[PDB]
């Protein structure tokens, strides 16, 4: 068995994360593996280790910290990305000697959510014409977007945006429905948003 | 115990 | 080299066979199938180790392999298989070095074809508001009224894909979520200096490429067949 | 003392008559305790000692398993060698693999093996530091870069120092009566006469395990390289091991040659000498 | 392929003893290719009743098998083993010789 303790965690921007797994065997010689899972679905490969070895590594950001008595194989972010936002499996598997070599056992994973770091907020709520749609933006990793009843309003949740050209990021919901009532000052109403948003008139 | 990893020459 | 799985949207009818192909030029040995489930990691399917080699995993029961050449181990999943739903993903290694895992599949089960449409886009152009104020003009894209969830939302600039200033919601929305088949909707984000969108000679469009019925399915209904095709809304520059 | 695991892999093509033949037997020293025979009917890992009878069924099922896809491999590997030397598809040839570990008296890991042949001839070794391959010609080569780029050594190592050892020292106790015992060889002496002048005198060490010994014939004084017939050791079938050396001689000279046998089960090597 | 050609020992487990239950073996060693033919001969007559070793091979990858029967040797009976391989012009027999 491996096992990932927290299915979702969060992290600012530049901060660094752990993420943790431990895991059950009776085998003396093993391997243990970090893999990264991108919104792409893309498996890849961030670190493997055998118990025999020594932890060793890294060049890169990324490092772990191996506990062969405690079965504790934990997988250090720092100075985090927004790139580094995917699920982070942990997995298993026998040496050699094994017969099921070389299966891969996984653990239930980790989605890692990196909130940007915006450097000047200036959250405000704009109307677009083509149906009408009401769009949130500029507003701070601290702001929360929530679902909203009735059910015949749609809002999606925040995304962050990265203007490379401009060095901007800039973070968004969208919200739209097709009733007459609707309108952008009432159209957040069930989230908390900062009262001085602007709303033009 | 024999040898759980197969590879081809 | 690399390793090929195929296809990347897939459905599958009550009672259907159906097969995934993965190729692997790398060389490799041994092949993997993986299955991918919410609340659970991967678990092993099949895996051939050598050609004309089978080794099934805990949850192999429904699914069936077949090894007759290195470069190749396309996975069927028959219809036996009771809960099939889920992401799968090919692998390959040599021992446990060079492990690769393919791009992935997802594979739905539609119960009901009646269910499927395809995506109605939408773009719609920024306010002036925003351009005042922040002298950046964002635009925003809605594919609504889908199902299954088989989409691929892009931007096009002019003519060539655009990555830089998007943001498309991790996941798509039920618009009817009571319902246990709803359809979906999707939106998408582009953002741009306002200089750039003020020009009119630039040219934008959402484009989202559906994946669905295929000639082999056969259409009943008066509406137009819920083909695999590519929906997409435009816009232009104003001053 | 040392000890060894070693298991023996035969693989010859059989075309035109069908799949090619495929035997897997494990030793631990001089005594077998495994095998595997595609020509068999059972067409599994069977047990060749007593004292693997008492491995579960989940031990028989695994190595089953597991010497299947050896068996599967080597089946490749036949082909592939035809191609290597561009060989025709009439003709048979033959693969042999050994692979397996040593440990001293502290039953420590001692030293790994790994390596194969063709038709006889070394094809590719694992060298003594487990990490690179010796490629006994050009056509190895391409083995050995192929299986450089896919850490091939890196992955047996594992199995090498750790997993074998631990097999052996597993197998070692549970045959401890047998695996762990030394039979003192049981010795004697014959007198054979060439016509007239010459005669021949033969030394016999009979019932001895473990196989090793050494036998040498002293004149008057001291060894004789010339001269000396030398028969090797072979299995009397029921766990021990014999062998003779002789000498010829001119008749009259019997009381001046000596036999010297020295044996892991002999407190101090021992002397013969005619007659008894 | 190299061919080796086998060396051929004919002997008994125990001491042979007139009347007393025995084993006689034939162990051919050092040969190559694999294909080899061995059969046990009780006055010039082929022995039935023969087990055999599984096929093993040495340092030098040359083969080695083990032959043998239960029989109870006695004055004016004679044994021998017959072998047969490629490198043979033709079968070879190898007669037992109790006085060794
Ligand atoms: O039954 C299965 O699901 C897999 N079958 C193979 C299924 N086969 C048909 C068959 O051989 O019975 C092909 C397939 O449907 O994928 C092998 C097994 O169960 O041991």
């Amino acid at each position: 068995t491996v096992t990932q303790s927290q299915p979702e965690m969060s992290v600012q921007e530049a901060e660094t994360v752990t993420l943790s797994c431990t895991y059950d065997t009776s085998e003396s010689d093993y391997y243990l593996f970090w893999y990264k899972q991108p919104p792409s679905r893309q498996m890849i490969l961030v670190i493997r280790q055998e118990a025999y070895k020594q932890q060793n590594a890294t060049e890169n950001r990324f490092s772990v910290n191996f506990q062969k008595a405690a079965k504790s194989f934990s997988l250090k972010i720092s100075d985090s990305q927004l790139g580094d936002a995917a699920m982070y499996f942990c997995a298993w598997g026998v040496n050699a000697g094994g017969t099921s070599y070389g299966k891969l056992t996984f653990g239930q994973g980790t989605i890692l959510t990196v909130h940007p770091n915006i450097q000047n907020p200036d959250p405000a709520v704009y109307q677009l014409r083509d149906k009408s749609v009401c769009l949130f933006t500029d507003f701070d990793s601290q702001t929360n977007v929530s679902q909203s009843k009735d059910s015949d309003v749609y809002i999606t949740d925040k995304c962050v945006l990265d203007m490379r050209s401009m060095d901007f990021k800039s973070n968004s919901a969208v919200a739209w429905s097709n009733k007459s009532d609707f309108a952008c000052a009432n159209a957040f109403n069930n989230s908390i948003i900062p009262e001085d948003t602007f709303f033009p008139s | 115990g024999i040898l759980g990893f197969v590879f081809t020459l | 080299g690399g390793i090929t799985q195929s296809p990347k949207y897939l459905f599958r009818k009550e009672g259907q066979n159906v097969t995934l192909s993965c190729e692997q030029n790398l060389n490799h040995d041994a092949m993997y199938w993986y299955r991918q489930d919410p609340g659970q990691g991967l678990r092993l399917i099949y895996y051939s180790q050598i050609v004309n080699d089978f080794q099934k995993g805990d949850i192999a029961e429904g699914y069936s392999v077949s090894r007759e050449k290195k470069e190749s181990f396309p996975l069927t999943v028959t219809s036996a298989q009771k809960n099939p739903t889920a992401f799968y993903l090919c692998a390959s290694s040599i021992g446990v070095y060079g492990y690769t895992f393919g791009s992935g599949t997802r594979l739905t089960v539609v119960e009901d074809l009646k269910n499927v449409f395809p995506p109605e886009v939408a773009v719609f152009e920024p306010s002036e508001a925003e351009i005042s104020h922040t002298q950046k003009a964002t635009l925003v894209c809605l594919a609504t009224g889908f199902y299954p969830d088989h989409v691929e939302l892009s931007w096009w600039v002019n003519g060539k894909e655009v990555h830089s200033g998007v943001c498309t919601d991790p996941q798509p929305l039920k618009e009817q979520p009571a319902l246990n088949d709803s359809r979906y909707a999707l939106s998408s984000r582009l953002r741009v200096s306002a200089t750039f969108w003020q020009n009119p000679r630039n040219h934008f469009r959402c484009q989202v490429q559906f994946y669905g019925l295929s000639e082999n399915d056969e259409w009943t209904q008066d509406r137009a067949k819920p083909v695999t095709q590519i929906v997409s809304a435009e816009a232009w520059g104003r001053a | 003392g040392s000890h060894s695991m070693r298991y023996f892999f035969t693989s010859v093509s059989r075309p035109g008559r069908g799949e090619p033949r495929f035997i897997a037997v494990g030793y631990v020293d001089d005594t077998q305790f495994v095998r595997f025979d595609s020509d068999a009917a059972s067409q599994r890992m069977e047990p060749r000692a007593p004292w693997i009878e008492q491995e579960g069924p989940e031990y028989w099922d695994g190595e089953t398993r597991k010497v299947k896809a050896h068996s599967q491999t080597h089946r490749v590997d036949l082909g592939t060698l035809r191609g290597y030397y561009n060989q025709s598809e009439a003709g048979s040839h033959t693969v042999q693999r050994m692979y397996g570990c040593d440990v001293g008296s502290d039953w420590r890991f001692l030293r790994g093996y790994h390596q194969y042949a063709y038709d006889g001839k070394d094809y590719i070794a694992l060298k003594e530091d487990l990490r690179s391959w010796t490629a006994a010609d050009m056509a190895a080569q391409t083995t050995k870069h192929k299986w450089e780029a896919a850490h091939v050594a890196e992955q047996l190592r594992a199995y090498l120092e750790g997993t074998c050892v631990e097999w052996l020292r597993r197998y070692l106790e549970n045959g401890k009566e047998t695996l762990q015992r030394t039979d003192a060889p049981k010795t004697h002496m014959t007198h054979h006469a060439v016509s007239d002048h010459e005669a021949t005198l033969r030394c016999w060490a009979l019932s001895f395990y473990p196989a090793e010994i050494t036998l040498t014939w002293q004149r008057d004084g001291e060894d004789q390289t010339q001269d000396t017939e030398l028969v090797e050791t072979r299995p009397a079938g029921d766990g021990t091991f014999q062998k003779w050396a002789a000498v010829v001689v001119p008749s009259g000279q019997e009381q001046r040659y000596t036999c010297h046998v020295q044996h892991e089960g002999l407190p101090k090597p021992l002397t013969l000498r005619w007659e008894a | 392929m190299i061919q080796r050609t086998p060396k051929i020992q004919v002997y008994s487990r125990h001491p042979a003893e007139n009347g007393k239950s025995n084993f006689l073996n034939c162990y051919v060693s050092g040969f190559h290719p694999s294909d080899i033919e061995v059969d046990l001969l009780k006055n010039g007559e082929r022995i039935e009743k023969v087990e055999h070793s599984d096929l093993s091979f040495s340092k030098d990858w040359s083969f080695y098998l083990l032959y043998y029967t239960e029989f109870t040797p006695t004055e004016k009976d004679e044994y021998a083993c017959r072998v047969n391989h490629v490198t043979l012009s033709q079968p070879k027999i190898v007669k037992w010789d109790r006085d060794m």
